[PDB]
């Protein structure tokens, strides 16, 4: 794994040509994540 | 040292986690290639992932940022997909679960569009779609998302296409 920039505690990708996307996020360090919730699903094919 | 706890969908709880799920569809740039073609999702089942030592863990470091950055975690609820999400929530996240080649050098990748994680889900790409199936937009077999506390503290901005 690679080091969180000096001073930093994690990276934000801002999306800076598709409006509609939201941000990413990325830690270094996987103590900084905490699993609260396990989803199941089905993606669902339009109509 | 891990259970799982279903919630009942009359929880408020599973309520609010459902809709974040489903409020941050949106459409991606590859067609629907590496995630599938969807405009939302069938829940079929949210669960409480319970470690108290995983959970220890996480505070722990918590403290450790919000110490070095005026008493402010930074903390917000995400989406992560991955083939290794049963890994993940019995022994934790560490450096086995990093995407070494993302964009961002190598770490652990969280969305807050619930779609972009959905992309992960069998591997980079979409790897080869469902196991069963090979289809990545595969509307039959159940996946798996987990949607994750996370500590940014101090975050370095990247803009970024
Ligand atoms: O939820 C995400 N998972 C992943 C992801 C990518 C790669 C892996 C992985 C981990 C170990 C080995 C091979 N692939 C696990 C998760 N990348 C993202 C990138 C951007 C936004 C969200 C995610
Ligand atoms: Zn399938």
């Amino acid at each position: 794994m690679a080091h969180s920039p000096p001073g930093h505690h994690s990276v934000t990708g801002r999306p800076s040509v598709n409006g509609l996307a939201l941000a990413e996020y990325v830690i270094y360090r996987g103590e900084q994540a905490y699993p609260e919730y396990l989803i199941t699903y089905q993606i669902m094919r339009p109509e | 040292g891990t259970i799982l706890i279903d919630l009942s969908p009359d929880d408020k709880e599973f309520q609010s986690v459902e809709e974040e799920m489903q409020s941050t569809v949106r459409e991606h740039r590859d067609g629907g290639h590496a995630g599938g073609i969807f405009n939302r999702y069938n829940i079929l089942k949210i669960q409480k992932v319970c470690n108290k030592k995983l959970w220890e863990r996480y505070t722990h470091r918590r403290k450790e940022v919000s110490e070095e950055n005026h008493n402010h975690a930074n903390e917000r609820m995400l989406f992560h997909g991955s083939p290794f999400v049963n890994a993940i929530i019995h022994k934790g996240f560490d450096e086995r679960h990093a995407y070494i080649g993302g964009m961002f050098g190598a770490g652990i990748y969280f969305a807050e569009n619930s779609s972009k994680s959905n992309q992960y889900v069998y591997g980079i790409g979409g790897g080869t779609g469902c196991p069963v199936h090979k289809d990545r937009s595969c509307y039959i077999c159940h996946r798996q998302l987990l949607f994750c506390r996370v500590t940014l503290g101090k975050s370095f901005l990247q803009f970024s296409a």
